[PDB]
RNA sequence: AAAACUCCAGUUGACACAAAAUAGACUACGAAAGUGGCUUUAACAUAUCUGAACACACAAUAGCUAAGACCCAAACUGGGAUUAGAUACCCCACUAUGCUUAGCCCUAAACCUCAACAGUUCAACAAAACUGCUCGCCAGAACACUACGAGCCACAGCUUAAAACUCAAA
C-alpha cells in the first residue's frame, strides 16, 4: 500500500541532510520500497523541545518521502529509523490521497425527539 | 515542561487594570473548563460516579437549553396588556 | 378538477447547509487550518456548538489534530502565535 | 422499590460465611 | 485509465540512478502545505 | 442548538445502551427556579490588612496613622450602603433579564402540555 | 361557480409563497402606548415596536409596510404535545406607505 | 500460496500486461498489496477449480468457498496471535455455519 | 491596539519596560496551594531575588492559607524584590488556593508592577491516579 | 489541630514498563463483559428465523500461582486526632493489590431488572398498548445465594438445589 513517511530530522547543512536523506531512501528500496517523492517542508522551529538520542533539539528539518511499500515492510522501517542517530522522529502512515473523500450531500436537520414520554396526566 | 514558557495561559496587562486582567485570565480558564477539571481531579472520581456526574449534566444542559429557548420564545408576548378591561 | 393540488417534491426547498471545511480535504500537515480550529489560550480543541462543523469533519479535525500534536506538527498547550493572526471562525468571546 | 429482601440475604450470608470461617 | 494514468507517473519515481539529483532538487525546493478557511467556504493560502 | 435525544433514553426498540439516565423526566415545568442568594463577602482585608500593618508598626497610635485607619471607616461605611444598594437593586429588578415570578406569570400562562 | 381550489390558486396568500422576506403593506388597528398592533392579512396580526423617527404619523390606520419574518410563530419544547403558539406573526416596520 | 508476483483479480484484464515495466508490474502485484486481495485470488482460483460457474456468487457452493478462505484467513490470524478471543469466536461460529450449509448442500 | 498576547520572543516587539523587552523582565511564581501561599521572585535567566510565604511571615497551621497571610507575604517578596532592584514583573500562578488574587494583590502594594499574569497549574491528561475521595 | 517530613520547600534542566485533559453538546464498535493518546499490521460469522442447564468458546472487579516493574492510589497494619468506647468516619506513613508475561478462578444491582425474529397503532408507578411464532424461566412467606448428593486446575470456592419445624401472611 501507498505510505508517506514524515521525517523530522536534525538541524543540519547541505552535505549532510543530503547524505542522511540518501541513506533513508536507500534504505527504503532495500526494505522493498519504491519511492514516490522526496518533499522538503523545510527547516523550522519544534512545537516542542524534542528529545532523541541524547541530544535536546530546539529545530527541524521537515521532509516527507512519499514511497511504496509491502505489507511487512513498515515495521523494519520503523526500526531503521529508530536506530538512525540523525532522525529526530520518523514516521510512517497510510495515505491521505489513498483514502478518497465521499461526496457529502450537507449536514442533515435533526427534529425533537417526540414520544420519550406517555401522555398521562403525571 | 517540553513547550515554550510564557506563550500558554498568558494575559498582558492594559495600563496597570491587573485585576481585570485576572478577571478575564479567570473568564479564559472557566470558559476552556480548566477550573473544573481542576477542582474535580483534587480527589479522584471513580469511572461509575464520572458516568453519574456526565448523564447528570448532560440531562441538565438539555433542559437549561429548552427552558432558555422557551423564555426568549415568550418574551416577545410579554408585553403590556392589550385589551385590559376583558 | 383541473385546479386541484398534485403531489411533487417540495418546491422553494433551500439546499441542505453545509460546513466550511464540507468538501474540503483536512490532512494532518495543515497546521494553519487546524490551529484555527484550536483555542489560542489553552490548545483546547473545541467543540461543534463552537466549530460549526459537521460530525464527519470535526471527526477528522479531531484525528487530525491529535495525530499532529504527537508526530511533532503542532504545540499541544497553546496555538502558535505565527497563526495567531488567522481568520477568526470559531463562535468564542474570551474578550468581554 | 425498598431493599428488605436484599438485606435479608445480605444477613444470611455474612452469618453464612463467620459461621464457615469459624468452622 | 487507471493503469494508463499509472503508467507516465513511473517516468517521475525515484530511482538508483536519479537519487542524488533528486534529492538535491528535493533541498532547493520546498512545498507549503499550509492553508486556511474563512467564514464563507473559501480558501486562504 | 441542544444536544439531541434521539437515542438517548432507554426506551423500546432502541437497540443501544442508554446514553442518558435521568431521576426526572425529560419535559419542562411551568416553573422557574428562584433566585439563588449570594454568599459570604468579607469585605475590608485590605484597608483592615494595611491599618493594621501600621499599627503593628507603630505600637498601636492613631494619632500616627489617622489616614488609613479613615480609609478603613469609609470601606466599611461604603461596604454597608453598598449591602444596602445591591439588596434594593435585587427587589427593584434583575439584570438584564426578569424575575422569576414575572417568568412565572408568563409560563402559567403558556403552560407546557405533556399529554392531550 | 368557483371551486375552493380555484380560489386558493387565485388567492394572493398562497401567490406569496413563503413569508421570509416578504414586502407587505398592512394597517395599523390598535395602539397601546407604543406598541402597534398591524394586520397584514393572513390569520394573524403582528406587534412592532413605534419607530421613535417620525414616531407621530404611526396612529390607528396608518399604512405601514411590513418585511414578515414568520407567519404564525410557533415551536414544540421538550416535554410538549403540541407546540406552544403565540398567537401572533413576526415582522419588522420599515415605514410608512 | 498464489505468488507474490501474481497480479490483483480487478487487474488482470487489462490488455497492457507485458508491455509494462517491470517496476509497474510490481506496484500491481500481490507483494505490494494486502491480505483481502490476497484472498479474493485465492477464491477465484478456487472458484476456477471446483465450480461451473464462476459468475455466480449466489450459491451454496460459492458460500461454502467463501467462508472456507474466511476460515483459512481466521487460522493463519489464530497462528499468530493465540490470544484473539473474539476471533477465535468468529473461527468457530464460521465452522459451524459452514458445517450448517455442507448439511444443507448434502441433503 | 492592545493585545492580551504576550509578545513572541525572536521578532520585532515595541513594547518596552524601564528599557528592557518583555523576554527579560523578572518573573514572580505564585504557588497557591490550599494550605499555604508561596511567593519565589526570580530573574529571567534564574537567580532567585526574593522568597516569602505565609509560614515565613509568621502565620501557623490553618491561617496560611487565608487572603490576609498571602498578601503579606507578597508584601515581604516585594519588598525584597525593590531591595534586589526590581520594578516590573511577570506573575506566573500555580494552583488554586485562596490566596492568589491576594498575593497578586500583595506584591502589587508592596510596590512592584505587574506586566503579564501566567496561569502555570498543573492539570494531567489522566497521569497519576489522585486520592479517594473524603467521605465527609 | 496533632502526628509526620526538615536526606524539606521554591525556580530551572535531564527523566516511565504508570495513566490516557480538551475533542465528548459526539451515539459509534462489540455476542455479552467491555471499548475514548498516536502509528502500522491482521481483523469485525451466517443471501430464512427460533434453538444446547446432557456441549464448546468467552465473561468487569476482587482473588490464586510463578517471574518482573514501581510514579501514584490503596484493603491490612502502625501512629495522630475524635469519642463514654471508635477495632470507624478525619490526617499521615506503608504493604497485599491495581501494571506486564503465562496459567487458573468463572462471580456481579453481569440491570436498559424490559428474550430472539416479524409486524401494528390502559389496575398503579415506570419506559404507551399490542399481535404471530419459538425458546428459557416462574407458581404463598421464611427456612434458603442453605443441607445432602454430583461435577469442576475451584479445597473459607462455584453451579445445581431440597425437606422438617414455623407463620396468616409476605
Ligand atoms: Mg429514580
Ligand atoms: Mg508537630
Ligand atoms: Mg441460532
Ligand atoms: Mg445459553
Ligand atoms: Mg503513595
Ligand atoms: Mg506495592
Ligand atoms: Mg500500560
Ligand atoms: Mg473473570
Ligand atoms: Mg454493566
Ligand atoms: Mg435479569
Ligand atoms: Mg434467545
Ligand atoms: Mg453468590
Ligand atoms: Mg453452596
Ligand atoms: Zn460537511
Amino acid at each position: 500500500p501507498r505510505y508517506e513517511l514524515a521525517l523530522i530530522l536534525k538541524a543540519m547543512q547541505r552535505p549532510e541532510t543530503a547524505a542522511t536523506l540518501k541513506r533513508t531512501i536507500e534504505a527504503l528500496m532495500d526494505r522493498g520500497a519504491i519511492v514516490r517523492d522526496l518533499e522538503n517542508l523545510g527547516e523550522r522551529a519544534l512545537p516542542y523541545r524534542i528529545s532523541a538520542h541524547s541530544q535536546q533539539h530546539n529545530r527541524g528539518g521537515y521532509f516527507l518521502v512519499d514511497f511504496y511499500a509491502p505489507t511487512a515492510a513498515v515495521e523494519s522501517m520503523v526500526e531503521h529509523l529508530s536506530r538512525d542517530i540523525d532522525v529526530i522522529r520518523g514516521n510512517i502512515v497510510k495515505h491521505p490521497l489513498t483514502q478518497e473523500l465521499k461526496e457529502c450531500e450537507g449536514i442533515v436537520p435533526v427534529p425533537l425527539a417526540e414520544k420519550l414520554y406517555s401522555t398521562k396526566k403525571r | 515542561a517540553k513547550h515554550l514558557k510564557f506563550i500558554a495561559r498568558t494575559v498582558m496587562v492594559q495600563e496597570g487594570n491587573v485585576e481585570s486582567a485576572y478577571r478575564t485570565l479567570n473568564r479564559i480558564l472557566t470558559m476552556d473548563g480548566l477550573i473544573e477539571d481542576i477542582k474535580h481531579r483534587r480527589y479522584y472520581e471513580k469511572p461509575c460516579r464520572r458516568r453519574q456526574r456526565e448523564s447528570y449534566e448532560r440531562c441538565r444542559r438539555i433542559y437549561n437549553m429548552e427552558m432558555a429557548r422557551k423564555i426568549n420564545f415568550l418574551m416577545r408576548k410579554n408585553r403590556a396588556d392589550p385589551w385590559q378591561g376583558c | 378538477n383541473e385546479d386541484l393540488p398534485i403531489s411533487m417534491e417540495n418546491p422553494y426547498k433551500e439546499p441542505l447547509k453545509k460546513c466550511i471545511l464540507c468538501g474540503k480535504h483536512v490532512d494532518y500537515k495543515n497546521v494553519q487550518l487546524l490551529s484555527q480550529f484550536v483555542s489560542p489560550f489553552t490548545g483546547c480543541i473545541y467543540g461543534r456548538h463552537i466549530t460549526g462543523l459537521c460530525g464527519k469533519k470535526q471527526k477528522e479535525i479531531t484525528k487530525a489534530i491529535k495525530r499532529a500534536q504527537i508526530m511533532g506538527f503542532m504545540p499541544v498547550t497553546y496555538k502558535d502565535p505565527a497563526y495567531l493572526k488567522d481568520p477568526k471562525v470559531c463562535n468564542i468571546r474570551y474578550r468581554e | 422499590k425498598n431493599v428488605l429482601k436484599i438485606r435479608r440475604r445480605k444477613m444470611n450470608h455474612h452469618k453464612y460465611r463467620k459461621l464457615v470461617k469459624k468452622t | 485509465r487507471e493503469v494508463l494514468q499509472l503508467q507516465e507517473e513511473v517516468k517521475n519515481f525515484i530511482t538508483r540512478e536519479n537519487l542524488e539529483a533528486r534529492v538535491e532538487a528535493a533541498l532547493d525546493s520546498r512545498k507549503n502545505y499550509n492553508w486556511a478557511i474563512t467564514r464563507e467556504g473559501l480558501v486562504v493560502r | 442548538a441542544t444536544p439531541s435525544l434521539r437515542g438517548r433514553l432507554a426506551r423500546f426498540g432502541n437497540p443501544r445502551k442508554p446514553v442518558l439516565k435521568p431521576n426526572k423526566p425529560l419535559i419542562l415545568a411551568n416553573r422557574v427556579g428562584e433566585r439563588r442568594r449570594e454568599k459570604g463577602e468579607a469585605t475590608c482585608i485590605t484597608e483592615m490588612s494595611v491599618m493594621m500593618a501600621c499599627w503593628k508598626q507603630n505600637e498601636f497610635r492613631d494619632d500616627a496613622c489617622r489616614k488609613e485607619i479613615q480609609g478603613f471607616l469609609d470601606c466599611a461605611a461604603r461596604a454597608q450602603e453598598a449591602r444596602k444598594m445591591r439588596s434594593i437593586q435585587e427587589t427593584l429588578g434583575e439584570s438584564g433579564s426578569l424575575l422569576p415570578n414575572k417568568l412565572n406569570k408568563l409560563l402559567q400562562r403558556f403552560p407546557n402540555k405533556p399529554y392531550l | 361557480v368557483e371551486s375552493f381550489a380555484s380560489m386558493l390558486r387565485h388567492s394572493p396568500l398562497t401567490q406569496m409563497g413563503p413569508a421570509k422576506d416578504k414586502l407587505v403593506i398592512g394597517r395599523i388597528f390598535h395602539i397601546v402606548e407604543n406598541d402597534l398592533y398591524i394586520d397584514f392579512g393572513g390569520k394573524f396580526h403582528c406587534v412592532c415596536r413605534r419607530p421613535e423617527v417620525d414616531g407621530e404619523k404611526y396612529q390607528k390606520g396608518t399604512r405601514v409596510r411590513l418585511r414578515l419574518l414568520d407567519l404564525e410563530l410557533t415551536s414544540r419544547f421538550l416535554g410538549a404535545t403540541t407546540d406552544t403558539t403565540v398567537l401572533e406573526a413576526n415582522a419588522v416596520l420599515l415605514g410608512i406607505q | 500460496d498464489p505468488p507474490p508476483s501474481t497480479l490483483l483479480k480487478d487487474y488482470q484484464n487489462v490488455p497492457g500486461i507485458e508491455k509494462v515495466d517491470d517496476v509497474v508490474k510490481r506496484l500491481l502485484s500481490l507483494e505490494m498489496a494486502n491480505k483481502k486481495e490476497m484472498l479474493k485470488i485465492k477464491q477465484e482460483q478456487f472458484m476456477k477449480k471446483i465450480v461451473a460457474n464462476p459468475e455466480d456468487t449466489r450459491s451454496l457452493e460459492a458460500r461454502i468457498i467463501a467462508l472456507s478462505v474466511k476460515i483459512r484467513s481466521y487460522e493463519e490470524h489464530l497462528e499468530k496471535h493465540r490470544k484473539d478471543k473474539a476471533h477465535k469466536r468468529y473461527l468457530l461460529m464460521s465452522i459451524d455455519q459452514r458445517k450448517k450449509m455442507l448439511k444443507n448442500l448434502r441433503n | 491596539k492592545f493585545s492580551i498576547y504576550p509578545p513572541i520572543p525572536g521578532e520585532e516587539s515595541s513594547l518596552r519596560w524601564a528599557g528592557k523587552k518583555f523576554e527579560e523582565i523578572p518573573i514572580a511564581h505564585i504557588k497557591a496551594s490550599h494550605n499555604n501561599t508561596q511567593i519565589q521572585v526570580v530573574s529571567a535567566s534564574n537567580e532567585p531575588l526574593a522568597f516569602a510565604s505565609c509560614g515565613t511571615e509568621g502565620f501557623r497551621n490553618a491561617k496560611k492559607g487565608t487572603g490576609i497571610a498571602a498578601q503579606t507575604a507578597g508584601i515581604a517578596a516585594a519588598a525584597r524584590a525593590k531591595q534586589k532592584g526590581v520594578i516590573h514583573i511577570r506573575v506566573v500562578v500555580k494552583g488554586l488556593g485562596p490566596g492568589r488574587l491576594s498575593a497578586m494583590h500583595g506584591l502589587i502594594m508592596g510596590g512592584l508592577e505587574v506586566i503579564s499574569i501566567t496561569d502555570n497549574t498543573p492539570i494531567p491528561h489522566n497521569g497519576c491516579r489522585p486520592r479517594k475521595a473524603r467521605k465527609l
